[PDB]
């Protein structure tokens, strides 16, 4: 699973 | 010379607006040419029809997963994934277009549009473009997001391509 996080 | 591409966004089939981006092919070529070629559809797959599966207000809008539509796969123009070009460019603020990876050197097709300064992503995510016009469209579809990224409405890239 891809994607930036805060 | 820096390519300009765009996204025609729609909220549940109903056209919302256009968002255009400048791609820094001069700094990040493979990464820029990847996004450029996927925005037009120069290979049969691409961003057309795909949606923004993950939207977090005050953070970003993530799309690019045209194959799974969840964040699992998607694919670049070089088979599956490719390494990080570099980290020259930083997440300075809203409009910033960055690659949405799953650990170092796994850039595929996924990306995210920033709606705030996200410097903590600097060095982790390759910044390769930025919204030129339509930051109010990106902001409109942002309200149709949530905390976990679930979208309260179906935000899609109704159309896309290269303007120069």
């Amino acid at each position: 699973h891809a994607g930036p996080i805060a | 010379v820096n390519p300009t591409v765009f996204f025609d966004i729609a909220v549940d089939g109903e056209p919302l607006g256009r968002v255009s981006f400048e791609l820094f092919a001069d700094k990040v070529p493979k990464t820029a040419e990847n996004f450029r070629a996927l925005s037009t559809g120069e290979k049969g797959f691409g961003y057309k029809g795909s949606c923004f599966h993950r939207i977090i207000p005050g953070f970003m809008c993530q799309g690019g997963d045209f194959t799974r539509h969840n964040g699992t796969g998607g694919k670049s123009i070089y088979g599956e994934k490719f390494e990080d070009e570099n980290f020259i460019l930083k997440h300075t603020g809203p409009g910033i277009l960055s690659m949405a990876n799953a650990g170092p050197n796994t850039n595929g097709s996924q990306f995210f549009i920033c709606t705030a300064k996200t410097e903590w992503l600097d060095g982790k995510h390759v910044v390769f473009g930025k919204v030129k016009e339509g930051m109010n469209i990106v902001e409109a579809m942002e309200r149709f997001g949530s905390r976990n990224g679930k979208t309260s409405k179906k935000i899609t890239i109704a159309d896309c391509g290269q303007l120069e």
